[PDB]
């Protein structure tokens, strides 16, 4: 095309040239402008333009016509050439591209089923306002694009959050969100499916993907039934020791359910408990000051001073509470016999060991 | 007495000759000093930020100056003393190498630093002044292209935290490069008219003052073209062919961009505004063409007394050919809002706490009549939460769903 | 799996797989990365593994030679005689 366009420009620069040095021949020759070939190819870009400055022009009637000859098939030539301009420049990809690592700043990919509503609820507690500053970015991986809310959800946290167009199971994109060095991968589900088991079962052939592509990276994945999560320890590089985690959604949710039956409210009181809520200032004699004093409660784990070995946990407990104003729910108990087990304000009879 | 070719061919060496250096040495406690260089032009420092928008205004009073030495002859002899704002530009040109070095030295790669435009635009600023005073002789040469960091104004404005959304960054950005490169394009037709052509002993210079060349340059781009200014030399009519050309191309490469940020209008977005001394019924549920044509029919009659009651639809589905025809029939009675009944916001829109009343329409042609009649209550209970005191009208399918309505005690 | 008188990795399994890509998925021990090819990666290579993709190829071997076809089926089938 290109070779095209200056061959006809410089064949058309050709003939004007012609045309204006020579003159009028049923005149005598009287009507010659001394026109160099430049600035010929100079008038029909110009032209071509539709910019027209008038500073050189054709004068005589054979060049005049073959101005108007070349400005109406050149027009016509513009508008043939038109669809294969479009096929060249083709359509811009959106969200193709590798993500870019920065020093001193980490990334979380994210994948599975992402829409509007799951991650919305994650970008609200993940970025919350209150949450202390943390460096970390989060990266999208989705082979759906992405849709209008979900475009404008991804602009107001531009500055955070980044989607790219891709499949979980190709380690080419794999490779291009750089989940060889990403701190975790967050596998999110589709709660509303028709079949439980198959959308479990693709969840965990992408955690097989993932650690078949690093196997030491830390995956926390949601899952739908169970039963199911038991595939989970059939994958030799899922070690729950290390940090990777299941979220089973129905045993959580009835769980929450069951105990709220035995003590009603204890499925808000452990909502609250796990998740970020800024704290409102209320002077009025309401129930919500009341209610917003201990909504500000969070879980922390610590290890334990040197000083309360061989006490009883009740002991430490009282002291806690009373000296250092801190509520002591649980401890880890280890075990040369058993593995490391998680008691529940246990008795007296029990003793505070080592770390 | 026109050594323009000396301050030309600085800018050419200081450009290609290291560029070669640099390459042969490819083909062939500085860590520390260059860690504290790469954090001390780190945008995420303090003093990163600060130094950036001291060059930004240094190279704004680098266009300044150049505008106003624009008007004087473009190779002519001064003094070093005799004038002082000789002496700030000279400050500003090795305030931009110190600059330079620093970034030079904290680059973490040589070639591709040395290949970008602000390195480019300091090869080209910097050599020629240092052989302006070693001469004492100037030259108007290409101090326009200090205008290329404008680019870099909309980095400020959000360093600044005025710039907040990103479709206003990218509004500034795309706005900064329109502008420099139109400075840039005006500035060199400003020096290559105003030299003029070198083969004929400069005897084709035109007097074209600076903006003259910026309203020739806008001319031109809107193809225009009046013809009262235009290039006359050999090589200014060159660049203005190259320019059209270009300019032709980059306008055909940004469409996308402009599109994006145009966007779609929302046909029935907004709010309904309310008229004082005339009411509105809120009509919402199953809304297509067969049900509002029949309310339409009844309640907008000819012969119906004077009822001052405009009729505002909410529905989340938008409405096509026929019902937007029957709308813009009652353009004066009926308005259209895209919008759920379920969502407050959308309550609030159609001003659903002063309407009269709201009207629910049912979908009489439905798979499962239990779930019509279940989402209507629903959105029943949806109003009554909103406003428990608006009067509701409601189409039930089924008799037995209709005892649901008296579990609300609104 | 774990089995008392000890392991399921000893047991001989063949495992029809539709992707080319998921073959890796089917082994732990390999040393294998993403860019290796379908008949590089051990279940591969061990038979383990069996990717119908390869009739695929069968079709353009038969255009160059027709009488691959008939020794395949005659030493695959069992002889199944016309
Ligand atoms: C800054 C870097 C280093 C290298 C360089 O630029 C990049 O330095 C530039 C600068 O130093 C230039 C020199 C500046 C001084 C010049 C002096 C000039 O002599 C003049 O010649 C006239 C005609 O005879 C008159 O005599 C006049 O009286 C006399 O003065 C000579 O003809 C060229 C000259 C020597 C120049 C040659 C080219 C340069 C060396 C440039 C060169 C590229
Ligand atoms: C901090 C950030 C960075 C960017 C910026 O701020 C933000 O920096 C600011 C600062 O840096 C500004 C510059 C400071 C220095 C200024 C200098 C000024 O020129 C001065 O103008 C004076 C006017 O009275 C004198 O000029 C003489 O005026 C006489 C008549 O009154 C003439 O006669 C004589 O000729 C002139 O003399 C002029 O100067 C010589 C005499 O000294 C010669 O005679 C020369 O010929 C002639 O022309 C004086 O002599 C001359 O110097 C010029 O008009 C504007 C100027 C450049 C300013 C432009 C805007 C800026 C860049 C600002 C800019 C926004
Ligand atoms: C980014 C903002 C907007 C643009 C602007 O500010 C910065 O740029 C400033 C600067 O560029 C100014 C010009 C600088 C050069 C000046 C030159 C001066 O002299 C006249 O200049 C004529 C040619 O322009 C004649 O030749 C002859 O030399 C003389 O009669 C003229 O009188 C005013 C002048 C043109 C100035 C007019 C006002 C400006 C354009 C200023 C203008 C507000
Ligand atoms: C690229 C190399 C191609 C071409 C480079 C240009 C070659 C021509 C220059 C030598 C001729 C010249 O100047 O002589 C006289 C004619 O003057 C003109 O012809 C001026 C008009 C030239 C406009 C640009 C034409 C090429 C456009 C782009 C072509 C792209 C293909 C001087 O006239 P005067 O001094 O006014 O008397
Ligand atoms: C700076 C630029 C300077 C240009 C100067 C002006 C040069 C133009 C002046 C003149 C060239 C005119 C002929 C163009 C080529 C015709 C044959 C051809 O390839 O057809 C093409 C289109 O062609 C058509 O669609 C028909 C064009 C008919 C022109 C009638 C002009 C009447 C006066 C084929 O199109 P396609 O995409 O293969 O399908
Ligand atoms: C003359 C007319 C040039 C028109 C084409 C310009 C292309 C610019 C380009 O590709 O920039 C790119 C590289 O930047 C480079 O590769 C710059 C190369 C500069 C060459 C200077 C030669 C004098 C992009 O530049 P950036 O710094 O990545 O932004
Ligand atoms: C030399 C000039 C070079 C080109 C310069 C171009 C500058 C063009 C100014 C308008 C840019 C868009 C601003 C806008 O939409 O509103 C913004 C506010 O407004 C500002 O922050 C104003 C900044 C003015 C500088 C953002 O508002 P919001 O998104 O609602 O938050
Ligand atoms: C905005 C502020 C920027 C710029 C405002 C304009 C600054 C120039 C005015 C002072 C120079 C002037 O008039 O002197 C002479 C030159 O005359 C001209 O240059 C006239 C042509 C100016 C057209 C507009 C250019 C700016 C376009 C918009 C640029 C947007 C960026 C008078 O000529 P004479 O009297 O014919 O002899
Ligand atoms: C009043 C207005 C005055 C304007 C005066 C004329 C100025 C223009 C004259 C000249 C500028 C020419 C270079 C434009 C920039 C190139 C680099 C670049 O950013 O590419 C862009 C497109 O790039 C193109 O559109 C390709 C440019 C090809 C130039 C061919 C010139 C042929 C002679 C990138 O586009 P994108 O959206 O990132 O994809
Ligand atoms: C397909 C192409 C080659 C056919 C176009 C017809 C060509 C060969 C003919 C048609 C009319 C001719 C022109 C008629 C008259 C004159 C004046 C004289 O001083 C010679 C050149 C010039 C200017 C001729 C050049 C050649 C010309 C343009
Ligand atoms: C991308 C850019 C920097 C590279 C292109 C080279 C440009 C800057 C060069 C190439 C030819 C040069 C021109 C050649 C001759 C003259 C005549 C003389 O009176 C000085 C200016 C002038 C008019 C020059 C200005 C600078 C120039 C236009
Ligand atoms: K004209
Ligand atoms: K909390
Ligand atoms: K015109
Ligand atoms: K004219």
């Amino acid at each position: 095309l290109l070779s095209i366009f200056i061959s006809t420009w410089l064949t058309a620069a050709g003939f004007i040239h012609l045309v204006e040095n020579s003159g009028d021949p049923w005149e005598n020759f009287q009507n010659n402008q001394a026109l160099t070939y430049w600035e010929c190819v100079y008038l029909l870009m110009v032209t071509m333009s539709t910019v027209g400055y008038g500073d050189v022009y054709a004068k005589t009637t054979l060049g005049r016509l073959f101005m108007v000859f070349f400005i109406l098939g050149g027009l016509a030539m513009a508008a043939s050439y038109v669809p294969e301009i479009i096929e060249l420049i083709g359509n811009r990809k959106k969200y193709g591209g590798s993500y870019s690592a920065v020093s001193g700043r980490k990334h979380i990919v994210v994948c599975g089923h992402i829409t509007l509503e799951s991650v919305s609820n994650f970008l609200k507690d993940f970025l919350h306002k209150d949450r202390d500053d943390v460096n970390v970015e989060i990266v999208f991986l989705h082979n759906i694009s992405p849709n209008l809310e979900l475009e404008a959800l991804f602009k107001r946290h531009f500055t955070q959050v980044e989607f790219y167009q891709g499949s979980v199971l190709n380690p080419h994109d794999l490779a291009r969100v750089k989940i060889e060095s990403a701190d975790a991968c967050l596998i999110l589900a589709n709660k509303y499916c028709a079949d439980p088991d198959a959308e479990d079962a693709s969840n965990i052939m992408r955690v097989i993907s993932i650690k078949n592509y690093h196997p030491k990276i830390r995956i926390i994945t949601q899952m739908l039934q169970y039963h199911n999560k038991a595939h989970l320890l059939n994958i030799p590089s899922w070690n729950w020791k290390e940090g990777d985690d299941a979220i089973c959604l129905a045993e959580l949710k009835l769980g929450f359910i069951a105990q709220s039956c035995l003590a009603q409210g204890l499925s808000t009181m452990l909502a609250n408990l796990f998740s970020m809520r800024s704290f409102i200032k209320i002077e009025e004699d309401t129930w919500q000051k009341y209610y917003l004093e201990g909504v500000s409660n969070e879980m922390y784990t610590e290890y334990l001073s040197s000083a309360f070995v061989g006490l009883s946990f009740p002991t430490v407990c009282e002291l806690c509470f009373v000296k250092l104003k801190l509520l002591m729910i649980a401890i880890e108990y280890k075990s040369a016999n058993r593995e490391s087990r998680i008691l529940i304000n246990p008795g007296n009879h029990l003793k505070i060991q080592e770390g | 007495q026109r050594m323009w070719w000396a301050f030309l061919a600085s800018s050419m060496v200081t450009f290609f000759g290291g560029l070669f250096i640099i390459l042969l040495w490819r083909t062939l406690w500085m860590t520390s000093v260059k860690d504290w260089a790469g954090v001390m032009i780190s945008a995420q420092t303090l003093t990163g930020r600060v130094l950036v928008v001291l060059v930004f205004a240094l190279s704004i009073g680098a266009l300044v100056i150049y505008f106003i030495d624009s008007s004087n002859p473009i190779e002519s002899c001064q003094n070093f003393y005799k004038d002082f704002t000789l002496q700030i530009d000279m400050a500003f040109n090795v305030f931009f190498l110190l600059y330079f070095g620093l970034r030079f030295i904290a680059a973490n790669d040589k070639l591709w630093f040395w290949l970008e435009v602000n390195s480019v635009v300091d090869f080209f600023t910097v050599p020629p002044v240092f052989v302006s005073v070693y001469l004492n002789r100037s030259w108007l040469g290409l101090r326009f292209l200090r205008a290329l960091r404008l680019i870099q104004f909309s980095e400020i404005l959000q360093f600044l935290n005025i710039l907040k959304t990103s479709n206003s960054i990218k509004l500034v950005n795309l706005l900064s490069i329109f502008i420099s490169t139109w400075l840039t394009a005006a500035g060199f037709i400003h020096l290559v008219e105003n030299s003029g052509d070198p083969w004929e002993n400069f005897q084709n210079n035109q007097a074209l003052t600076y903006w003259e060349c910026v309203y020739l340059l806008m001319v031109t781009m809107s193809t225009v073209g009046y013809g009262d200014v235009y290039a006359k030399t050999t090589l200014g009519r060159l660049f203005m062919v190259f320019f059209i050309l270009g300019g032709l191309a980059m306008a055909a490469s940004y469409v996308p961009e402009i599109i994006e940020l145009i966007g779609n209008r929302k046909k029935y977005g907004g709010s309904y505004s309310a008229v004082s001394g005339r009411k509105h019924i809120v009509v919402c549920g199953h809304i297509t063409l067969e049900s509002v044509s029949n309310f339409l029919k009844d309640f907008l009659h000819k012969d119906r007394d004077d009822v001052n009651v405009e009729i505002v639809f909410l529905h989340n589905i938008s409405p096509n050919l026929e019902l937007e025809a029957l709308f813009k029939r009652h353009f004066t009675q009926v308005e259209f809002y895209q919008g759920s009944v379920l969502n407050p916001h959308d309550l609030a829109r159609v001003k659903i706490e002063s309407a009269d009343a709201c009207l629910i329409l049912a979908n009489k042609y439905c798979a499962d009549p239990d779930a019509e009649d279940a989402s209507n209550i629903m959105r029943v209970i949806s109003i009554k939460n909103y406003h428990p005191k608006i009067r509701i009208i409601t189409q039930m399918l089924q008799y037995h769903n209709k005892a649901h309505l008296l579990n609300i005690p609104s | 799996m774990q089995f008392d008188d000890t392991t399921g990795v000893n047991i001989p399994i063949i495992t029809e797989l539709v992707n080319d890509t998921n073959v890796q998925f089917l082994d732990q021990d390999d040393d294998d990365d993403p860019d290796t090819e379908l008949y590089l990666t051990q279940p591969f290579a061990c038979g383990t593994a069996f990717a119908v993709s390869v009739l695929d190829s069968l079709m353009s071997a038969t255009y160059f030679n027709d009488n691959i076809l008939t020794l395949i089926r005659t030493l695959v089938t069992g002889g199944a005689t016309p």
